[PDB]
DNA sequence: GTATGAAAAAAAAAATCGCATCCCGGTGCCGAGGCCGCTCAATTGGTCGTAGACAGCTCTAGCACCGCTTAAACGCACGTACGCGCTGT
C-alpha cells in the first residue's frame, strides 16, 4: 500500500479545518447535551433552536481558542503532544481555576 | 471641609455584632470601604442591565436578587437571596 | 451521559483548529469535562436570564446577555 | 435630517434618542450623538474597508463573517479591541508553530 | 412589533467605501452587534466621567474623552478627527 | 533614565514573594520593559482622567478609575 | 567558613517576603520613575502621595501575580530557574501581548 | 595515543507512484438587493429650569531645602547545583 508518516495528516487536517468555519460538534448530541444540563437548574425548558447553535458557537472557539494556548504550553516544555497538565497551566494562568 | 460621606460607622456596628472585642485599622476599614461600593456598583449596574434588557423603567427587589444570583457564587448568593428576601418579608409586613 | 456523545475525533478537529499536531489519550476527557463546566457556568446565568424575564423558553439573547457577563462575549446573534 | 447636518450615514436622532432612554445619566449635550455617530460610522467603515479587501482577495462580492474575522485579527489596533470577542463562523488565522512543522 | 437596526447605515457606508462589495445576514448581524457593543462601551466610559466629575450633562467633550481611552492609538485619532469633524459641520450648518 | 532605578536586588524580592527560587540575569532587563508597559497603559489613562477633570495635579481617584478600567480594580484608596 | 548551599537562602527570602506586606521597590526611584513617565503625556504635572503609593501597590502586586505564574511555568518545563520566555509564554496565554 | 584505508552505516539526492489540493468550467437554487405600505420616531419650534461657566477666596497639600546616619546597591569572585544536550527503551 500508500501510507502517510504519523503526524503529516494531523498537519494537513489543520489546513483544512483552519481554512473552514463550520461547526466541529454533531448538532444533535450537543442538543441533547445542552438540555441535560438545562434540567439540572430548572425541568420542562425549551431552547430558541438558534439559542443552541449560539452556545455550540461559543463553546467550539473557547475550545479551540484554550488548544491554541494549551499547546504553546507543550511547546515551551520542548514537547508537541498536549497533556492534561498543559490545559490545567493554561487555564490556572487564564484564571479559570486555581 | 468637603463632606465625603462613608460606610466606616456601619461596618463598626457590624464588626460588634460578630466580633464585640476586635478592632480594625485605617487602612482595612477605607478598604472594606471599596469592597462596599464596587459590589454596590456592579449589581446595581447588572439591574440596571437585567431593567433595560427587558424594558423596564423600575428597579424592584426582584432585580436585585437576579442580579444576585449571576454576580454571586452559589453558596455565597443563597444566604444572601435569604438575608435580602428576609429583609423585605419583614419591612413590607412593618407598615 | 450525552457528554460522550462530544466524540473523540470531534475535540481532535477542535484541536486541530487550535494548531495541535498530537494529543493524548487522557486530554479527550478532560476536554469534555472542561466543556461541562463551561456550558454549566454559562447555562446557569442564561436559564437565570430567562427565569428573571417570566419564560420557560429560553432565547438567544439570554445565552448572549450570559456570554457577555461570563467576559466571552459573542456578536452574530445580535444584543 | 440632523445625520446630512454633520453629512454623516449614521442615525445621529436614534443615537440621541437611544441615549436618554439609555439610563446613560439624566441629560445628553446634543452635540454628544452627533461625535459618537461619527466615531460608529468610522469604526464601521474601518472594518468594511478591510473586509472588502479581504472578500475581493478570496474572489467573492459578498463579505461573510470569516472576512471580518481575518480583517479584524490581521490588524493590530482592532484585535485588541474586540480581545474579549468571538465571532459567528469565524474560524481561525492559519498559523501553525513552526517546531510543528516536518524535516 | 419593529426589531429595529442600523443594517441600512451600514449599506450606505459599504457603497461609500467599496460599491462593488456586498455582504452576507449573518456579517450584517455581527457588524450590528458590534456597533452596540462599542456604542454601549462609549456611553458606559462617559456615564461614568460624567458622574466621576459631579456633572448630570454629557457632552462632545466627554465622548472625544471616552473615545481616547477606549480606542487604541491611530484608531482613536483617525475617529477624535471625523468626530470634530462632525461637531464643528453641525454647529456651522445651524 | 529612572527605569534603572528598579534594582536588580528590588525585583529580586517581588519574585521572592511570587514564591521564585532562581532567577536568570536576562530577567531583571525583560522586567524593567514590562513593568514600564504596565505603568504607561495604567497613567496614560490615569492621567487622560485628570485632562479631563481640568486640574494639573493627579488625584488618587483618577488613578484608582484607570486600574478598575484596565481591569486590576483596586482597594484601599476609595474606589 | 561557613556558607548556606545555594537555594537555601532563597527558599528563606520567600517565607520572609510571602509573609510581610511591606512595599519592596524603593518609593523615591519610583516616584520620579511614575513622573518620568507622567512628562511623555502631559508636563508640569503634580501627583498626590496617595496616587504614587497607589500606583506602587498595583504595580508589585501585578509583578508578584506575574512571577507566580511565570515560575509556573518555568516548573511545567522541568526547571527551577525563571527565564524571559516563561513570563513571555505567561502574559501570552494571559492576553498582554500576542 | 598520531597519519593511512577502509568501511560500514546514519545523513544528502534522485527516480517510482500515488494520493490529495486547486482551478475551470458547468448545475441549481437560495437569500441578497430593491420596490411597497405604514408607524413610529425624527424634526421643529416654543417653555422652563437648572446644569456649568466665571471669577473669586480659602487653605492643602505638592515642590524644594537641608545634612545626618543607615540600610540598600554595587560589585567581585570562588564553587554548587541547575539547566542543556546526547542517547536509548
Amino acid at each position: 500500500p500508500h501510507r502517510y508518516r504519523p503526524g503529516t495528516v494531523a498537519l494537513r487536517e489543520i489546513r483544512r479545518y483552519q481554512k473552514s468555519t463550520e461547526l466541529l460538534i454533531r448538532k444533535l448530541p450537543f442538543q441533547r447535551l445542552v438540555r441535560e444540563i438545562a434540567q439540572d437548574f430548572k425541568t420542562d425548558l425549551r431552547f430558541q433552536s438558534s439559542a443552541v447553535m449560539a452556545l455550540q458557537e461559543a463553546c467550539e472557539a473557547y475550545l479551540v481558542g484554550l488548544f491554541e494556548d494549551t499547546n504553546l504550553c507543550a511547546i515551551h516544555a520542548k514537547r508537541v503532544t498536549i497533556m492534561p497538565k498543559d490545559i490545567q497551566l493554561a487555564r490556572r494562568i487564564r484564571g479559570e481555576r486555581a | 471641609r468637603s463632606r465625603k460621606e462613608s460606610y466606616s460607622i456601619y461596618v463598626y456596628k457590624v464588626l460588634k455584632q460578630v466580633h464585640p472585642d476586635t478592632g480594625i485599622s485605617s487602612k482595612a476599614m477605607g478598604i472594606m470601604n471599596s469592597f462596599v461600593n464596587d459590589i454596590f456598583e456592579r449589581i446595581a449596574g447588572e439591574a440596571s442591565r437585567l431593567a433595560h434588557y427587558n424594558k423596564r423603567s423600575t428597579i424592584t427587589s426582584r432585580e436585585i436578587q437576579t442580579a444576585v444570583r449571576l454576580l454571586l457564587p452559589g453558596e455565597l448568593a443563597k444566604h444572601a437571596v435569604s438575608e435580602g428576601t428576609k429583609a423585605v418579608t419583614k419591612y413590607t409586613s412593618a407598615k | 451521559d450525552n457528554i460522550q456523545g462530544i466524540t473523540k475525533p470531534a475535540i481532535r478537529r477542535l484541536a486541530r483548529r487550535g494548531g495541535v499536531k498530537r494529543i493524548s489519550g487522557l486530554i479527550y476527557e478532560e476536554t469534555r469535562g472542561v466543556l461541562k463546566v463551561f456550558l454549566e457556568n454559562v447555562i446557569r446565568d442564561a436559564v437565570t436570564y430567562t427565569e428573571h424575564a417570566k419564560r420557560k423558553t429560553v432565547t438567544a439573547m439570554d445565552v448572549v446577555y450570559a456570554l457577555k457577563r461570563q467576559g466571552r462575549t459573542l456578536y452574530g446573534f445580535g444584543g | 435630517t440632523r445625520s446630512s447636518r454633520a453629512g454623516l450615514q449614521f442615525p445621529v436622532g436614534r443615537v440621541h434618542r437611544l441615549l436618554r432612554k439609555g439610563n446613560y445619566s439624566e441629560r445628553v449635550g446634543a452635540g454628544a450623538p452627533v461625535y459618537l455617530a461619527a466615531v460608529l460610522e468610522y469604526l464601521t467603515a474601518e472594518i468594511l474597508e478591510l473586509a472588502g479587501n479581504a472578500a475581493r482577495d478570496n474572489k467573492k462580492t459578498r463579505i461573510i463573517p470569516r472576512h471580518l474575522q481575518l480583517a479584524i485579527r490581521n490588524d493590530e489596533e482592532l484585535n485588541k479591541l474586540l480581545g474579549r470577542v468571538t465571532i459567528a463562523q469565524g474560524g481561525v488565522l492559519p498559523n501553525i508553530q513552526a517546531v510543528l512543522l516536518p524535516k
